[PDB]
Order: C-alpha cells, then sequence, then structure tokens
C-alpha cells in the first residue's frame, strides 16, 4: 500500500470495530470528525518493539491535513476496509465513477457557495464610496475561484475518459449478445437476456445525463456577476458528453425478441402472409420522461434490393406506444403482437430463398436530448402456405449459421458451404430444443457419413447448400434436410418419450447395424430411422439360425399413418410373429418388457431379411 | 564568527549527535554561519490541526478562503527552510556614522528617561516560578515533560546554576536557540526560543523590563505594555485629541530581522544602570545570547530524511526571548523619535553622514522629546504616532538608513496617515467608539471576521484530545463575548459554543498571542459579570458605573461597518445557519456528553 497506515494490528480492534463505510460520506461530516477525534484518542513490550512508537507520531501528524477534509480520512478507512471477468470490470468501473460523480457534485455545491460569498462581498465593496488594498484580497479569492473551476474542469475530463472506456467496453458486450441471440434463434441452448445489459447501459446513461445537467448548472453559476473561460470549457465538455450519449443511444435500441409466429414458437423468422406474428424491441437505456410516451414505428424492407424481389406491406398498424407508467412497470419495451403482413398485388431464387428485413424507428427524448434510434431484425422469409414451413427453416439455419453480414438479403444468390464443425452441432441443437435429447457423437458421425461418405480425408468437410436441401439423399426419395426434418417431426409427435429415455438408437448405418447385431443373442433388436421412407422408424432384430448364419430381420418402416392409431411401444409389446414374440431383448441386453414397460398402457406388418455370413464377415 | 564565544556550544551539540555528524557542502546559508549538521526526525505538518467545534459551528465559513488559508500553514522542514531563505537569511547594510551617532544619543537619553524613576534590579526564581504556565523544550540530554514539572524540580535549577557560573566565568555551554519556521498561504514567521533554563537566565538578567513595567505607558509615555485590547482605543483617541498632523501606523517589514548590531549595542546601554554583579549577569546574557547566538534549524535532505543544521548569527533578534518585546518597544521608540526629529527639520540629510552639532539632538530631546513620546503608542514592532505636522510622512532618510523599511510601501514614497482614529491599525485591530442605551461611550477593539474565525479554528496539536478542543473553543467564545460582542456572527457563535460546551468546565488557553490579551475569559464566572468588571466597573474611562442587564442590552456596532469588517448577516447560508443553529448546537452537544446551559 503506497498510503502509509502501518501496524494496523495494534489498533486493529479499533479500526475493525469502526464505522468507516458509514463515515465515507453522509448527511453530517460530524460523524467523520468524531471518528477523527476518537481515532486520535486511541492513537495516544520491549522498547525495541516500541520503535514504531515513533512511527505512530509521524502518522499522527500526516493526517493533520485530514482535519480539514475529514471525509477524506474516513474514505481512506472505508476504501481500505475466469472466462468472463469483464462483468466485474464493468460493475467496478460503474461504481468507481459513481463515487467520482458524488465527489464532483460536492465540488460543484461548494463552488456555488464560494461564488455566492464572492458576490455578497463584492456588492459591499462596490457600494463603498471610495471608488484599495482589500480589493486585492477580493482579487485573491477570485483567483482561488479560478483555480477551483479549473480543478472542476479537470475532474469532468477525468470522468469523461472513464465513461468513454466504459462505453467502449459496453458496446462489444451488446454485439456479443447479438451474436448469441442469432445462435439462440436457430435452437441453440443459450440462456440470455437484456436485463444485465439494461442495467449497464442505464447506469452509463444516467451518469452521462447527470454530467450533462451539472455542466449547465455550472455555466449558469459560472458567469456570477462569457468573460471567464469556464464558458468555453463547459461548452467543450458538453459537446463531448453529448457525443458519448449519442454514441450509446445509437446502439441502445435493439430487437429483444425476433419476429416469430405464435403458431410455431419453435421456428422464428418464418412468416406466413396473413398470419399475425410477435416481435419485441427493447431500449436498454431505461430512462423515460414521465410526461411523454414513446412510440415505435415499423417498416418492412427499407432498402429492398433494386430484382424480382417481392414487395410486402403491413396490414393493421405500424406503431406501438409506451406510456411512462407502463415504461416504469415493464421497462422501455415495445412488444408487437397482431402484426400481419400482406403482399403488394402487382428470379432464380425461390420463394423461401429471398430475405426480408423488418425495421423499427423511435424518436427518443430525455432531459431535452432528442435522437432518432433505428434498428432492424434478423432477415426473414415469407411463405404462402405452411407446407413451406419445413424447407423455409433450412433457409434460416443456413443464414444464421454462416452469414457474416446480417444485412445480406442476396445470401442465397451465392450461398456458402456449411462446415461440419458448425452444421453438426446445429443439427444437434434442433433435436435438443424441440425434443428431450440431442444428438450424440455416434448419430452425428452416422449423419456425417451419410452426407460426405466414409472416404472423406478432409477434416471439417464443407456441405453445399444444394446438397443440403435440393439434392436427394441416395437411400430414399428425400433430400437430407427434409428427411431429417420429417424424422424430427416423427420423434416429437409419436416418439418423444422414447427418444428422451434413450430407447432409440435412431441414426445407425445398415453396416454398423449388422456389425453391432453380430455379437449379440438372438432376439436383440434396434430402433433406427428409415433412410428410404419419409419420416419412418424401423425395427431390426437379429437371429442366428446356423453356425455360419446371422439373419437380420427388419420391419417395414412405421410412419404417422400407423403410429397415430397404434403406438410403437404397443407394437414392440405385442409383435406376435408366427407364434412367439421375436423381439426378446433391446440392444445391448435389456429385456423387451423392461425397456418399454413404463410406456405400456392397460388394455399386420411386413418384414425384410439380410443374411450375414459369420465367416465371410470374419475375414 | 567569534569562535571563542560559540565554540563550546557548537562542540557540545556536536557531541550530542556525533554518530550522524557531518559538514554539508550544499547548505543554502548565505548570510549566516554554518557549523555542521546531523540527521533528525521530521516534525510538523503541511497544515495545522483544525478544531472540531469551530468547523462544525462555522459551517458557512468553510467556503470562504479567509478562514481556511490561515490554517494552511506547513511547519514541515521544507516550509521552514523556505521561510528561512526568504525572511531570515537577509543582510542589513550598516547605517552611516552620523545615523549611528544619533541612534546612540537618542537611546542613551531614552534609557536615562525610563530610569529617572526606576532602577534595574535582579529577578529571583520565585517570580519565574509564578510566570511559568502549563514550554519546557530542552535542546540537550537533560530533558523533561512540561515546564510546571521541571520548574518545581531541584535538578533543573542546579543545571541552570551551572550555566550561570559559566556565564560568570566568561563561558557558555547551554543557551542555544531552536528555530521553528512557519509558512503561510504571506506572513510567514520564524520562531526562536531557547530552553527553559536559558530563558530563566534571560529572565534573572533582564526581566525587570517586564516585571517592573519599564515599557508601561506611565513610565515610558509611548509604551502600552500592560494595557489590554479594552483600553488601546482610549489611548488612540486621547492621542487624536492632541494637535498635529494625521496619525501614522507604519509597519516594518520583518522588524526582528532588521535589528542591527548597533540596535543591540544601544540597547545594551542599560547595563550602565545596573549593579556590578547584575551587570556581569546581564552583559553575559547580551554578548553570549543576543549579540552572538547559535540556532538549530531543520532542513530537508535526500532519501526523505531531514537534517538539522547548526547555524550562527550576531545582528538579529529572536521571537521567544523573555525580554524581546521590551527591547523591541525601546528600539521602536528610538526610531520614532529619530523620525520625528527628521520631520521637524532638526535632523537634516548631512547629519546622516556625520552629526556635526550633536547638541541640536540633545536640546530637542530635553525640550520636546517627552512630548513626542506621549504622542505615540508603541507595542513592540507595532506603532502609532501623532506628530506635530504631516512632514512626518516624508521624513524617510534616517528611517531607511537605519534599515527600518516600511511594509507594503515603496522605499522612498511618503507614508499615508489616517485622519480617522477609528480606522488606524494597532495590534492587528482597529478601534471603534460605540454608544450604549445610556448614551455613554465605549471604545472597543475590532478586526476582520475571517482572521478572527481562522485563528479560532486552529489547534496547537497538543490539544488533539476532544476535551481539549472543547475547552479551547469555550475560551475563544468567551474571548469574543468580552472583546468582540459588537459583531453579530461572533456573538451568535459565542452564545452557541458556550451552550455546546459543558458549563462546569474550564477553558484551555491560547486564544491570542498578543500581550494585550489579558485572558479574563479563562474563568467559569458569569461572562456578563466579567464584561461589567472590564468595561464599566474597573474601566477608568467609564464615569457612570451603572451596570448593564444582559447581552440583549449590549450594543452591536453599526450594520454597515460590520458588513465591511467581514460580517455575513443577510447571506442566505448565514441565515440558514442561524435558523439551524439549534439543530447544529444539539448535534454538537452529542459526541461530547454535555451542554448544561442553553444560551439562546
Ligand atoms: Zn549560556
Ligand atoms: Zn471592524
Amino acid at each position: 500500500s503506497l498510503l502509509p497506515v502501518d501496524i494496523r494490528q495494534y489498533l486493529a480492534v479499533w479500526i475493525e470495530d469502526q464505522n468507516w463505510q458509514e463515515a465515507a460520506l453522509g448527511s453530517d461530516d460530524s460523524k467523520a470528525t468524531m471518528l477523527f477525534f476518537h481515532f486520535l484518542d486511541q492513537l495516544n513490550q520491549d522498547p525495541e518493539s516500541l520503535l514504531l512508537q515513533h512511527n505512530l507520531r509521524k502518522f499522527c501528524r500526516d493526517i493533520q491535513p485530514f482535519s480539514q477534509d475529514p471525509t477524506q480520512l474516513a474514505e481512506m478507512i472505508f476504501n481500505l476496509l475466469p472466462v468472463e471477468s469483464q462483468q466485474h470490470e464493468i460493475e467496478s468501473r460503474i461504481l468507481d465513477l459513481r463515487a467520482m460523480m458524488e465527489k464532483l457534485v460536492k465540488s460543484i455545491s461548494q463552488l456555488k457557495d464560494q461564488q455566492d460569498v464572492f458576490c455578497f462581498r463584492y456588492k459591499i465593496q462596490a457600494k463603498g464610496k471610495t471608488p484599495t488594498k482589500e480589493q486585492k484580497i477580493l482579487q485573491e479569492t477570485l483567483n482561488e475561484l479560478d483555480k477551483r473551476r479549473k480543478e472542476v474542469l479537470d475532474a469532468s475530463k477525468a470522468l469523461l475518459g472513464r465513461l468513454t472506456t466504459l462505453i467502449e467496453l459496453l458496446l462489444p458486450k451488446l454485439e456479443e449478445w447479438k451474436a448469441q441471440q442469432q445462435k439462440a434463434c436457430i435452437r441453440a441452448p443459450i440462456d440470455h437476456g437484456l436485463e444485465q445489459l439494461e442495467t449497464w447501459f442505464t447506469a452509463g446513461a444516467k451518469l452521462l445525463f447527470h454530467l450533462r445537467q451539472l455542466l449547465k448548472e455550472l455555466k449558469g453559476l459560472s458567469c456570477l456577476v462569457q468573460d471567464d473561460p469556464l464558458t468555453k470549457g463547459v461548452d467543450l465538455r458538453n459537446a463531448q458528453v453529448t457525443e458519448l450519449l449519442q454514441r450509446l443511444l445509437h446502439r441502445a435500441f435493439v430487437v429483444e425478441t425476433q419476429p416469430c409466429m405464435p403458431q410455431t414458437p419453435h421456428r422464428p423468422l418464418i412468416l406466413k402472409t396473413g398470419s399475425k406474428f410477435t416481435v419485441r424491441t427493447r431500449l436498454l437505456v431505461r430512462l423515460q420522461e414521465g410526461n411523454e410516451s414513446l412510440t415505435v414505428e415499423v417498416s418492412i424492407d427499407r432498402n429492398p434490393p433494386q430484382q424480382g424481389f417481392r414487395k410486402f406491406n403491413i396490414l393493421t398498424s405500424n406503431q406501438k406506444t409506451l406510456t411512462p407508467e407502463k415504461g416504469q412497470s415493464q421497462g422501455l419495451i415495445w412488444d408487437f403482437g397482431y402484426l400481419t403482413l400482406v403482399e403488394q398485388r402487382s428470379g432464380p431464387l425461390g420463394v423461401t430463398e429471398e430475405l426480408h428485413i423488418i425495421s423499427f424507428t423511435v424518436k427518443y427524448t430525455y432531459q431535452g436530448l432528442k435522437q432518432e434510434l433505428k434498428t432492424d431484425t434478423l432477415p426473414v422469409v415469407i411463405i404462402s402456405n405452411m407446407n413451406q414451413l419445413s424447407i423455409a427453416w433450412a433457409s434460416v439455419l443456413w443464414f444464421n449459421l454462416l452469414s457474416p453480414n446480417l444485412q445480406n438479403q442476396q445470401f442465397f444468390s451465392n450461398p456458402p458451404k456449411a462446415p461440419w464443425s458448425l452444421l453438426g452441432p446445429a443439427l444437434s441443437w434442433q433435436f435438443s430444443s424441440y425434443v428431450g435429447r440431442g444428438l450424440n457423437s455416434d448419430q452425428l458421425s452416422m449423419l456425417r457419413n451419410k452426407l460426405f461418405g466414409q472416404n472423406c480425408r478432409t477434416e471439417d468437410p464443407l456441405l453445399s447448400w444444394a446438397d443440403f436441401t435440393k439434392r436427394e439423399s441416395p437411400p430414399g426419395k428425400l433430400p437430407f434436410w427434409t428427411w431429417l426434418d420429417k424424422i424430427l417431426e416423427l420423434v416429437h409427435d409419436h416418439l418423444k418419450d422414447l427418444w428422451n429415455d434413450g430407447r432409440i438408437m435412431g441414426f445407425v448405418s445398415r453396416s454398423q447395424e449388422r456389425r453391432l447385431l453380430k455379437k449379440t443373442m438372438s432376439g436383440t433388436f434396434l430402433l433406427r430411422f428409415s433412410e428410404s421412407s419419409e419420416g419412418g422408424i424401423t425395427c431390426s432384430w437379429v437371429e442366428h439360425q446356423d453356425d455360419d448364419k446371422v439373419l437380420i430381420y427388419s420391419v417395414q418402416p412405421y410412419t404417422k399413418e400407423v403410429l397415430q392409431s397404434l403406438p410403437l411401444t404397443e407394437i414392440i409389446r405385442h409383435y406376435q410373429l408366427l407364434p412367439e414374440n421375436p423381439l426378446r431383448f433391446l440392444y445391448p441386453r435389456i429385456p423387451r418388457d423392461e425397456a418399454f414397460g413404463c410406456y405400456y398402457q392397460e388394455k399386420y406388418l411386413k418384414h425384410r431379411l439380410i443374411v450375414v455370413s459369420n465367416r465371410q464377415v470374419d475375414e | 564568527p567569534n569562535m571563542k564565544i560559540i565554540g563550546r556550544r557548537i562542540e557540545r551539540i556536536r557531541n550530542e549527535h556525533a554518530e550522524t555528524w557531518f559538514l554539508d557542502e550544499n547548505h543554502p546559508y548565505r548570510t549566516w554561519a554554518y557549523h555542521g549538521s546531523y540527521e533528525a526526525p521530521t516534525q510538523g505538518s503541511a497544515s495545522s490541526l483544525v478544531n472540531g467545534v469551530v468547523r462544525l459551528l462555522s459551517k458557512p465559513w468553510d467556503v470562504v478562503t479567509g478562514v481556511t488559508g490561515i490554517a494552511m500553514t506547513d511547519t514541515t522542514p521544507y516550509g521552514q527552510q523556505r521561510v528561512f531563505k526568504e525572511k531570515v537569511d537577509t543582510r542589513v547594510p550598516d547605517p552611516q556614522e552620523g545615523t549611528r551617532q544619533v541612534m546612540n544619543i537618542v537611546s542613551s537619553w531614552l534609557w536615562k528617561e525610563l530610569g529617572k524613576r526606576k532602577r534595574p534590579r535582579v529577578c529571583t526564581k520565585e517570580e519565574f516560578i509564578n510566570k511559568v504556565r502549563s514550554g519546557a523544550i530542552f535542546e540537550e540530554e537533560k530533558e523533561w515533560k512540561t515546564a510546571v514539572e521541571a520548574v518545581n524540580d531541584p535538578r533543573f535549577w542546579a543545571l541552570v546554576d551551572r550555566e550561570r557560573e559559566h556565564h560568570l566565568r566568561g563561558e557558555c555551554h547551554s543557551c542555544v536557540y531552536n528555530m521553528m519556521g512557519k509558512r503561510e498561504k504571506k506572513g510567514s514567521r520564524a520562531i526562536w526560543y531557547m530552553w527553559l533554563g536559558a530563558r530563566f537566565l534571560e529572565f534573572e538578567a533582564l526581566g525587570f523590563l517586564n516585571e517592573d513595567h519599564w515599557m508601561g505607558r506611565e513610565n515610558s509615555g509611548g509604551g502600552v505594555e500592560g494595557l489590554g485590547l479594552q483600553r488601546l482605543g482610549y489611548i488612540l483617541e486621547e492621542m487624536n485629541r492632541a494637535p498635529g498632523g494625521k496619525m501614522y501606523a507604519d509597519d516594518t517589514a520583518g522588524w526582528d530581522t532588521r535589528i542591527s548590531k548597533f540596535d543591540l549595542e544601544n540597547e545594551a546601554l542599560i547595563t550602565n544602570q545596573m549593579e556590578e554583579g547584575h551587570r556581569t549577569l546581564a552583559l553575559a546574557v547580551i554578548k553570549y545570547t543576543y549579540q552572538n547566538k547559535v540556532v538549530k534549524v531543520l532542513r530537508p535532505a535526500e532519501g526523505g530524511k531531514t537534517v538539522m543544521d547548526i547555524i550562527s548569527r550576531q545582528d538579529q533578534r529572536g521571537s521567544g526571548q523573555v525580554v524581546t518585546y521590551a527591547l523591541n518597544t525601546f528600539t521602536n521608540l528610538v526610531v520614532q523619535l529619530i523620525r520625528n526629529m527628521e520631520a521637524e527639520e532638526v535632523l537634516e540629510m548631512q547629519d546622516l553622514w556625520l552629526l556635526r552639532k550633536p547638541e541640536k539632538v540633545t536640546r530637542w530631546l530635553q525640550s520636546n522629546g517627552w512630548d513626542r513620546l506621549k504622542r505615540m503608542a508603541v507595542s513592540g514592532d507595532d506603532c502609532v504616532v501623532k506628530p506635530i505636522d504631516d512632514r512626518f510622512a516624508h521624513a524617510l532618510r534616517f528611517l531607511n538608513d537605519m534599515g527600518k523599511v516600511r511594509k507594503d510601501t515603496q522605499e522612498w514614497k511618503p507614508s499615508t496617515g489616517w485622519s480617522n482614529w477609528e480606522e488606524v491599525p494597532f495590534c492587528s485591530h482597529h478601534f471603534n467608539k460605540l454608544y450604549l442605551k445610556d448614551g455613554r461611550s465605549i471604545v472597543v477593539p475590532c478586526r476582520h471576521q475571517d482572521e478572527l474565525i481562522g485563528r479560532a479554528r486552529v489547534s496547537p496539536g497538543a490539544g488533539w484530545s476532544i476535551r481539549e478542543t472543547a475547552c479551547l473553543a469555550k475560551s475563544y467564545a468567551q474571548m469574543w463575548q468580552l472583546l468582540y460582542f459588537h459583531r453579530r456572527d461572533l456573538r451568535l457563535m459565542a452564545n452557541a459554543i458556550c451552550s455546546a460546551v459543558p458549563v462546569d468546565w474550564v477553558p484551555t488557553g491560547r486564544t491570542t498571542w498578543s500581550i494585550h490579551g489579558k485572558g479574563e475569559w479563562m474563568t467559569t464566572e458569569d461572562m456578563l459579570m466579567v464584561w461589567n468588571r472590564v468595561w464599566i466597573e474597573e474601566n477608568d474611562h467609564m464615569e457612570d458605573k451603572t451596570p448593564v442587564t444582559k447581552w440583549t442590552d449590549i450594543p452591536y456596532l453599526g450594520k454597515r461597518e460590520d458588513l465591511w469588517c467581514g460580517s455575513l448577516i443577510g447571506h442566505r447560508p448565514r441565515t440558514t445557519w442561524a435558523e439551524n443553529i439549534k439543530d447544529t448546537v444539539n448535534m454538537v452537544r452529542r459526541i461530547i456528553g454535555e451542554k448544561y446551559m442553553d444560551y439562546l
């Protein structure tokens, strides 16, 4: 510690028992001065151990200037009383400059009184009938005022520097949250919220507006009775604080909740014409004048591409008004429901491959400061029928997983390839959000082999947009995304609890299926998703009939047409094949009635065969 | 430097600190005599200790610099060295031969006149035991705790007798000055004072000047020693009655620093009126303490450590000598007489070089001298004269040749006299004549409010304990009640502080340092009884001794003059302070105990 307060241990009980934090500041300096007096009262073994007895005296003199500013001594006592550490830095800087703001307020409050006593004593000297030595004492206290106001200007600049650093820290945090929300829209498991950013932005804004107020108060006082340079200095400080305030309010207006139809909460940024949707904008600066409401105006495609791009207008209204009472109750938030979209009756990209951007504008005003805040949502796709809901979702993912620039509506005119390191986890996120379980490494590697093949010697392969939505997947009559989406729908609607408890392998290759079912007892079966039929689950059990033979029976895949009137657990419960049940154990070694017993409720089919020769496989 | 006089002292204080003894070659002393140095602990502070009661009861004045900058005194070795370099390390050119001759004639005549009715005498120990108060700052290995303890101990008096025998044998081994500098903002002063025994030697040798009132107005005509601030205004008005020009109250810039070897030479002329043994003692004190002296002063050194230097000088005057005030008053009387003679054209410019007809100086002195004395009031370096005409304004040749240059005035510009005796400065005060409800007159001291409050805010640092602070605040409040009742804010603060401090207590001391602060406010007696005793009962200028009835009957001075002398009435913070005076006095009663009387 640079400050000298040695051997705190002797009077440690005293200092530890003291009320330093209460004496940091308060309604009465009297408590701090009482701490001073009784501290001195306290300050009053071998002599070699009593050598510091002299050192004490030094301290007892060093704090003599603190008898003029007792809050300074009490403040010394009170202040002396890792992936994300940036949160702590933000909060600590905010607290620091709040304390500095209190000190600056005290400085202004006493400078006003000093100027008032200067005027009160200049009136008398001007009323003197002599108009000379006391005039120079008056000029001396005037020079003291000049030095004080220079100190005030330097303190304001020291505040501006730290506030600038705080804003330069705060804005990147908000952009990081924007990227995290972009990931969260496409079903990534992220828990977030603008509450913390609200507190940070609002602390910064409150202190900026407070400084803006103090500068005006200062200027009015400063003139006393533009001759002083305090006018120019206050004007410069005011220009600077206004620059910082505008720089903050620029990004303080964001879209808290992206537009999403209430019919489909799971999939945002897909909007059907005529169907209402729900957007939500928030102003992170929770500062609102209690006498005037704030209105947000909505527009669609402010800068439409100049190409066959369909035009779209808004039915009903394009405004949300927030009264100050509601703004206090719920924060400065505009939640747009009942927003409907309609095409204006009047290229190579499909209907689901064109992107639209919904923008919002506010005329914000607080403490005389006015500014127009503008922000727009993530790009959106507009469908004509719900039968596009699936494929249109493939347009959302591919953007929010790979678009660098979010203002790119020409994204699918030249779509980039999705690396597997990004696409795999997203395919996992889909299941994770929509249904209980995600995708583990085995099923993800199965999908990787299905998309790229076992030969791929390139780490993190790139999947083409055409190979993801348009090119068909070889084993079946469905492209990869449509097939996986129908699988997701099948799991959610008919296999949710089965998929949650891990009773379903799901994505295993035919070859891997045989490899796993070779070294198991007859009657062991898997539940895997059919790569040939659209949205179908198939069951495959192995049987050994000869020393060299291992037959793998499979069932014709069960789709929604069968599972709507007969659950899969009941089919496994009573397969009744010609007549003992061939499904004896679920892989690896769980009894068939045990792995599905909890799903059984109280109160034909077709098969296929693939024979694996034991020894020709053993080669 | 006459080493045969200071050598033993230098060597003794060298042997006291021989481990760190060294001879610095980078000392900033140009007019003094450097003899060595030694490391010493740092002392003092960059700012004085502030009283709690005053700061909490004078909330509005926290903003005006007039009561704050006065407490911003740094007694740290850096400030002490700066004050020494600026104020003390100066060299006065010797006056011309005729000037010194005139000085000798006037000084001899004045010493004879002050002794026409008085005879110098010894001063016993009992007198000194009385005068000592409840520093004893020793400079060598024999050290004490306080002066009242050392003065009652026999070993102290034996240690003093040893040095007395040394003075009788022509040697000197203990009388060493200790200088403490004090830097302001301005009026930064250096303080000299020897240890208790050397000052007692000074006392026994020369204190008859003080104890026998050799500088009193009765015996000196021009002096004012003994009179309090409650009578100097009467002195000034009675001076105003006499015919002549304006009244002049010029101040000498660093009076103590300007006293030459010839001033001390002409002050030592009083040795011709003392008995032979008294003469031995007093001549020893003069030549081993006044005309030859060694001082110890701190100076900052490298590494944060402070080093005390042992320095020596011959022709100057210290501050804490037992008889420094009397000799200062004497020399100032001689100065004013010489300037009067120059003004009346008795002394011309050619008498500066060599006084050709010295009788013209004696004749004047015998025909007019005493009269001029009656037309002047001299308290040490401070003085107010009323000459026979205004030629006194431009009688400057002998004043400047003696080195007594005037403060805040060009060297050869005529002085400015006051036509109104209620505006003339005397002892940092002016004096105003105000009337009671009986129509009777009262001349009363007054000064600016800012200094009166700032001097009340400081604490010596030896009264750090809260009890000391409270008792000293009561001292200041009752001093205001007795001397500055005519001020609105001071009356309010006095009635507030006396109500905040417990009534049964006794006040500490140190309200003022002027010899005119007699200290009648240090008693628990009813302050109105003290006021009546000082202003009506024992007042020789008050004929009708009819008493007053209460402080509500005490006259404030006029509002306009009050506002002019630093008042704050009518100010919004002042009015809010007066309104919340009850809140503040009750909050100040708290953190102490006890406020047994409400004076509001
Ligand atoms: Zn001596
Ligand atoms: Zn006055």
